[PDB]
DNA sequence: CATGGGTGCGCCAGACAGGG
DNA sequence: CCCTGTCTGGCGTCCTCTCACCCCATG
């Protein structure tokens, strides 16, 4: 009886590395329920058990708060302080009450919540020290196939679900199989699985290199980037700071054996292992392998990379379905485009041709003049714009004045076309002129714009026929706004 | 469990082993408990509501015998009054003085003071026994009783129940015209007459010609024709007619017929009872009809003439549903209908699954027992007589017998499975045993 | 008191051609033969027409 | 049906009264009503004007007794410390 | 439902139906396999002889689907062996 | 406790569910019988009228048994062997089983008479359609001889009804009662009085040429027509009906 | 306390005597 | 042994619903 308590306290806190504090506050939270539950009422319940005896008394609670919504469960902090001035705000006031018989009822509450308990302890002090494990490849049995997740049973009352996204399109697994997968996120979810697996993300391929290489597992080759199309094929992107080890060599092993092993975990995923570079350029080349690339050209400003490869390697580069491109794009993080060393030359002589006739039309030079600024590598009015006069005073033929004037003259080709603009749509212009009248929203002076409408003038010229089209323009607001440009331009 | 056996630390008592249970009641009867009686054995401490019913049974026998003694004295006192009218009469005196003292008054040695002796002889004898009866009746409400070995207190409640009429009672008349009433209808779809009133109960006619119960027929015209007077003498009362219509009505409804036995008259009825025997009669006349010596078909028809109905006994009848005539005019009448008491809610019952019996595997036999109809051989043979093979089988090995079989089927029932795993009869192993206790060897090969 | 149970054509089953079934529910323990009874004798006579 | 519809056409300012009520309608127990009676809190909205502080100063209530008599406001949406602008009305400074 | 006389008239031992009828309704029920006649909330006695009444199920076509779908889970576990 | 939601749930198990209805001395193989439950507000087990004859059974205070089939393979024993409509034909010879017993043959035979007057006699008639509707307005008797034209099917093709249309001189009740008879029976099953004998054989015709399913929908039609016109029938008893013979005290 | 010992049914049918 | 009379055994409808009462006796 009494020393029971002790001798199942001891059990507990011993197998399951409890705080006994912590048992015991979540049986007083259990026996308080179980005895809210015998009375018709809704009362609050306190109950304290002794920690020597294991005896309990059980109270009519009386939470003390400032203002009473529950005059069943609370009381003022006046009248609590008439019974006990010793108490505050958040105490709780007694009542002697009979403490509920423990029959098998209050003892399966008590199992219930203790289990309860130890999930959020014992369960929970489990994950905290299989930290590696969270993130790491954990091992699971097959509990349960539905067709939209994949329930594991990992042990030690654990659950974790795979998602129909999180797997590889061609596995197909059975209750009572052994599956591995990364475990990627921890949710504290009140309902549902909380342990998250992964066996289709890039970081299930790291971790199986990881385990695979001991060189990487001992920090001597670092995985730099990992592109995946799960179930078919792979990229990864290695380095190393030690000049002795080939690090392509390490990650392939003898005769392939330890890329073979992560590739028949993968369901017979190909793996390809590329060299990691600090040079964007050369890691391009090393992640478009097995295709030869002829040359590269490298647009920074639009971060992408022109890739030109020989005609016979075309179809080797871009790979079935654009696989082997849209691998190394995201392996890069660069957009890349693949196409001949004949189309290449076609797709530059395209843009000096454009880059010329846009120089000649809005800068007012001569082709040859044109030529040179595409030569010496000017592309668009805007470099021509804004670039240091140092640079442009390095092209041969180029003075102080010339370069002034140039520079002029872009910053007004480029204020003519935004002013063209602004009046096409609603930018500047017709965001001004044609919005003056009261109520013209921008998305109306847009419209009004497309029209030829472009200014307060032109809308006071217009009859409320000429607008009826406008989609969101009624007679009545037509015929307000164009009285209300007429007033401003004709009697302004 | 641990917390079970933890009850003695958190709470108290000892520990939760033998089962705390309350002997509760069962269903099936409505009632309102209107009498409870409660018998101790001597010697066992009676509580607080036999000790109730012990001063309620002493307050009631007290107050009765006292009542005895109050009703038999006044009694007394008025034979004592009534003595005293002559002979020495006092008008005035006789009030002043306390009652009980009425023999000491003037009044020589006659037979009226002689019987005033006599009259104290039996109120003191009537003191005395009213004493010594009250000793024995406390007595007999103070005392035990002896009972069956080895029982504390007896206590029997007596339930009430009022059980009115629904389809599935049995009436009957007096002729054998039984039946089970069917449907309850309304009023309205009631066939009624061209007055407006309802008939009560509607019968069938095909069950006289071949049940060769005729009497029924007569029994139904004789009861119109009394109804019919009835009728006429509570229209000649409801119109407030003094006694002469009445008297008129009621000398020429008791004469009517033959050479009879009756011959009453009103004139020695002086206008009182005339009243009164109306105010009795005004819900139909009783009409007595002796058994082999009766009321022959022209006194029936000679007594539908007196009232205003028609001779041959049929009134046309409306429809109720239709509202449009029945052709051919019916016969109505009143018929004396008996309530019998096979009622409907003590033969029905019903099983799902309730306790068997001990001996042999199968459920228990009656209603009170909670039992399940016996699916006799008869039914066996009529079973095997189909094709019904199946039914069989689970009519006599799932359902009845096959402990295990049983129990895997409530399983596969409250699953949704429909099926049956077979097993054997256990009372065939019954068999088994009682033939293999004899020198008999019965065996089941291979 | 005056609250009744307000019925309605639950269904129009029209079976084939020139020849309808039309089904109401609910009504009272005895409105049905009521109803029926007065639409049966209206249609039958009372309903006007040509021949 | 339109004809026998047609047949049948010739037949067919102390706040409000809760607070202008006596402090005995709030059904207290005989404790309460006599404690509040000893501090001349004869109506309701003389009870919604005092706050639950200076209830615990009158002699003889209890945490239990001011329990229930936030029970029995709150039941009638009213609460403690409510001001109520010109309480008590001039038809209740006659009694 | 009221009659089963097609269903003999199609079936003609009347205790055959049964049979073909209960392995018919095992399968619908507990096998969750979809009635091949469109219901309206029968219960799978009355699914089992109607579809008996269209002639899509008997003994015959039962027997076939059977050792087809018997021969379709052998098959897919000799090609996910092999 | 029986809440409200229980009932729902028991309008869902008895549906398609038969059970096994036993009348208590089962001498021959029509003593058990499966029906579908009706549920009734009531304690009394409603029996179909034409079944009693079957079981033996009237209504005097008799009592029967129910007996659930658990399993699936009794319940398509029950619905396929032991139904009620199953057992129309006595299994000891040829004989209906099925037979209407006593009101409804009352019933019948006081529509399918005659008399030599009543109201609408000898007029014609354009259908059994209009024959119902002059006796439900009121305008001619339920036995009143008239010509009427009938449209008989006969079937003496190889499974072909042939349709034949003639007028027949028979009365009204005929007509109304030819207006539930199915197709391939002929106008002269109805033409005459039609009694219990003749009434078995109707129905033992009906069974012989259009086979099991009119046959169970025409019993059903016959009681029907039989308990609602001996309802309209006023079909009393007297003690006038019983005509004592004015011969009878010559000859004792 | 524990144990210890009526005389109103009638037919069929085959086995056991009983003459024969 | 071949027929005759006697002597014992084996058997006689199915479901239900109440009730009442189950071994003395005693040194
Ligand atoms: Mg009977």
């Amino acid at each position: 009886m009494n020393k029971e308590i002790l001798a199942v306290v001891e059990a507990v806190s011993n197998e399951k590395a409890l705080p006994r504090e912590k048992i015991f506050e979540a049986l007083e939270s259990a026996l308080a329920t179980a005895t809210k539950k015998k009375y018709e009422q809704e009362i609050d319940v306190r109950v304290q058990i002794d920690r020597k005896s294991g005896d309990f008394d059980t109270f009519r609670r009386w939470l003390v708060v400032d203002e009473v919504t529950q005059p069943t469960k609370e009381i003022t902090l006046e009248a609590a302080r008439y019974e006990d001035e010793s108490l505050n705000l958040g105490d709780y006031v007694e009542d002697q009450i009979e403490s509920v018989t423990f029959d098998r009822i209050t003892t399966q509450t008590a199992k219930q919540v203790i289990v309860q308990k130890v999930r959020e302890a014992e369960r929970a002090m489990v994950v905290d020290q299989f930290r590696e494990h969270e993130g790491e490849i954990i091992t699971g049995v097959v509990k349960k196939v539905n067709r939209d997740n994949i329930s594991l049973d990992l042990g030690n009352n654990a659950e974790a679900v795979i998602l129909r996204e999180d797997m590889l399109p061609r596995e197909n697994f059975r209750p009572g199989d052994r599956v591995r997968g990364v475990l990627y996120s921890v949710r504290p979810e009140a309902r549902g699985a909380q342990l998250f697996v992964t066996r289709s993300k890039p970081e299930m391929l790291i971790e199986l290199f990881r385990i695979e290489v001991p060189e990487i597992g001992e920090e001597v080759i670092e995985i730099k980037a990992a592109a995946r199309d799960p179930g078919s094929r792979a990229k990864i992107a290695v380095k190393t700071n030690d000049k002795r080890i080939d690090p392509v060599g390490a990650c392939v092993g003898m005769r392939g054996a330890r890329v073979q092993a992560v590739s028949t975990e993968l369901g017979g995923e190909r793996i390809d292992i590329v060299l990691w570079d600090d040079n964007p350029a050369q890691f391009v080349i090393n992640a478009m392998a097995p295709a030869d690339v002829a040359s590269i050209v490298v647009d920074e400003d639009k971060h992408t990379m022109d890739i030109a490869v020989e005609a016979g390697n075309l179809a080797q580069a871009i790979g079935r379905n654009g696989q082997n491109v849209r691998l190394a794009s995201q392996l890069s993080g660069w957009e890349l485009n693949v196409m001949t060393v004949d189309d290449l030359q076609a797709k530059h002589q395209a843009e000096a041709h454009a880059a010329i006739d846009t120089f000649t039309k809005y800068l007012d030079i001569d082709e040859d003049f044109a030529t040179v600024l595409v030569e010496e590598g000017f592309s668009t009015l805007e470099e021509l714009a804004y670039v240091p006069m140092k640079e442009l005073l390095e092209i041969e033929g180029l003075d102080e004045p010339t370069v002034e004037a140039l520079r002029e003259r872009a910053k007004n080709a480029l204020a003519t076309i935004a002013q063209a603009q602004e009046e096409s749509l609603g930018d500047n212009k017709p965001a001004d002129d044609l919005l003056n009248l009261e109520g013209v929203d921008r998305d109306l002076a847009f419209k009004l714009a497309a029209r030829g409408v472009c200014t307060l003038e032109d809308l006071a010229e217009q009859g409320i026929d000429d607008l009826a089209d406008i989609e969101g323009l009624t007679d009545e607001k037509a015929g307000a706004l164009i009285m209300a440009a007429r007033n401003i331009c004709w009697f302004g | 469990t641990p917390e079970e056996k933890l009850l003695r630390a958190i709470f108290g008592e000892k520990a939760s082993d033998v089962k705390d249970s309350s002997l509760r009641v069962p269903n099936g009867v409505s009632g309102t408990v209107i009498d409870v009686q409660v018998f101790t054995r001597d010697g066992v401490e009676k509580d607080k509501r036999a000790l109730e019913i012990e001063e309620m049974q002493l307050k009631q026998a007290k107050k009765d015998l006292s009542e005895e003694l109050q009703i038999l004295e006044a009694g007394l006192f008025s034979r004592i009054r009534a003595v005293l009218v002559a002979g020495g009469v006092e008008a005035e005196k006789l009030d002043k003085l306390p009652r009980d003292r009425w023999l000491e008054l003037g009044l020589t040695d006659e037979e009226k003071q002689n019987q005033l002796e006599q009259l104290a002889e039996q109120y003191d004898e009537l003191k005395h026994e009213f004493e010594k009866k009250l000793e024995a009746k406390r007595r007999k409400i103070t005392q035990g009783d002896d009972l069956a070995p080895g029982v504390l207190k007896i206590v029997k409640v007596y339930l009430a129940v009022k059980r009115r009429i629904q389809p599935g009672d049995k009436m009957a008349g007096r002729h054998g015209n039984k039946g089970v009433i069917s449907k309850i209808n309304p009023i309205e779809d009631m066939p009624y007459d061209e007055n407006g009133t309802p008939v009560d109960i509607v019968l069938n006619p095909l069950g006289v010609p071949s049940r060769m119960n005729i009497g029924q027929i007569l029994e139904t015209h004789l009861g119109m024709a009394a109804k019919g007077i009835g009728d006429k003498i509570n229209a000649m009362l409801k119109q407030q007619q003094e006694v002469a219509k009445l008297r008129e009505f009621i000398q020429r409804a008791y004469d009517l017929g033959a050479d009879v036995r009756q011959k009453v008259d009103l004139s020695t009825f002086s206008d009182e009872e005339v009243m009164r025997l109306a105010e009795n009669l005004r819900k139909g006349m009783p009409i007595a009809t002796p058994v082999f010596d009766g009321a022959k078909e022209a006194e029936i028809k000679e007594l539908l003439k007196l009232g205003d109905l028609p001779t041959s006994g049929q009134i046309r009848l409306y429809d109720g549903r239709t509202g449009e005539q029945f052709e051919r005019p019916v016969t109505v009448g009143y018929m004396y209908m008996l309530k019998l008491n096979h009622l409907v809610d003590d033969k029905m019952h019903a099983r799902s699954t309730g306790s068997y019996s001990l001996v042999t595997q199968q459920p228990l036999g009656g209603k009170a027992q909670f039992g399940g109809q016996r699916f006799g051989e008869m039914e066996v043979w009529a079973l095997e007589a189909y094709g019904a093979a199946y039914t069989l089988q689970e009519m006599l090995t799932v359902k009845s017998d096959d402990v295990n079989g049983r129990t895997k089927m409530y399983k596969n029932i409250v699953d949704g499975n429909h099926q049956m795993e077979p097993g054997m009869p256990e009372s065939f192993n019954v068999l088994l045993k009682e033939i293999r206790s004899l020198g008999i060897n019965i065996e089941l090969e291979d | 008191v005056t609250e009744f149970l307000k019925p309605r054509l639950v269904d129009i089953e029209q079976v084939s051609s020139t020849h309808a079934k039309v089904t109401l529910e609910p009504l009272e323990r005895g409105f049905g033969h009521t109803l029926g009874n007065a639409l049966r004798r209206i249609l039958l006579s009372s309903m006007p027409g040509c021949a | 049906a339109t004809i026998l519809a047609e047949q049948l056409e010739a037949f067919v300012p102390e706040f409000d009264p809760i607070l202008l009520r006596p402090v005995d309608d709030l059904e207290l127990t005989v404790r309460s009503a006599n404690c509040l009676k000893a501090e001349a809190i004869h109506y309701i909205g003389d009870l919604v004007q005092r706050t639950e502080v200076e209830l615990l100063k009158t002699p003889n209530l209890g945490k239990k007794s001011l329990t229930e008599i936030k029970d029995v406001l709150a039941s009638r949406g009213l609460s403690l410390g409510m001001r109520l602008e010109n309480w008590p009305p001039a038809s209740i400074a006659d009694e | 439902r009221v009659t089963v006389q097609d269903a003999v008239e199609k079936i003609g031992n009347r205790f055959d139906l049964v049979l073909v009828a209960a392995r018919r309704a095992r399968q619908m029920q507990v096998g969750g396999k979809d009635p091949l006649v469109p219901e309206e909330n029968d219960k799978t006695t009355v699914i089992a002889l109607r579809e008996i009444e269209e002639g899509l199920i008997n003994n015959q076509i039962l027997d076939v689907r059977e050792r087809q779908e018997q021969q379709e889970q052998e098959a897919a576990e000799l090609q996910a062996v092999t | 406790r029986e809440e409200a939601v229980v009932w729902d749930i028991l309008d869902e198990v008895i549906r398609e569910h038969p059970v096994l209805l036993n009348r208590a001395p089962t001498l021959h193989r029509l003593g058990i019988q499966a029906f579908e439950p009706v549920l009734i507000e009531g304690k009394a087990i409603q029996l179909h009228p034409l079944v009693c004859a079957a079981y033996n059974a009237d209504f005097d205070g008799d009592q029967m048994a129910v007996h659930v089939p658990l399993t699936l393979e009794a319940q398509l024993e029950a619905r396929a062997l032991m139904m009620s409509t199953n057992n129309i034909l006595s299994p000891a010879n040829g004989e209906p089983i099925i037979v209407p017993s006593q009101d409804v043959v009352l019933g019948l035979y006081y529509m399918t008479r005659d008399c030599v007057n009543a109201k609408g006699e000898g007029m014609v008639l354009t259908g059994p359609k209009e024959a119902e509707r002059l006796y439900r307005s009121g305008l001619a008797s339920l036995h009143a001889r008239v010509k009427v034209r009938i449209t008989e099917y006969e079937k003496d093709a190889n499974g072909e009804l042939v349709a034949k249309t003639s007028l027949k001189d028979t009365t009204v009740g005929r007509a109304i009662l030819w207006m539930i008879v199915p197709k391939g029976l002929p106008y002269s099953i109805v033409n005459q009085a039609l009694g219990k004998k003749a009434i078995s054989k109707m129905l033992n015709t009906c069974y012989r040429i259009l086979g099991l399913k009119p046959t169970v929908i025409f019993a059903d039609q016959i009681m029907y027509t039989g308990f609602a016109y001996a309802a309209r029938s006023g079909a009393s008893v007297g003690i006038d009906d019983m005509v004592i013979p004015e011969k009878k005290h010559e000859i004792i």
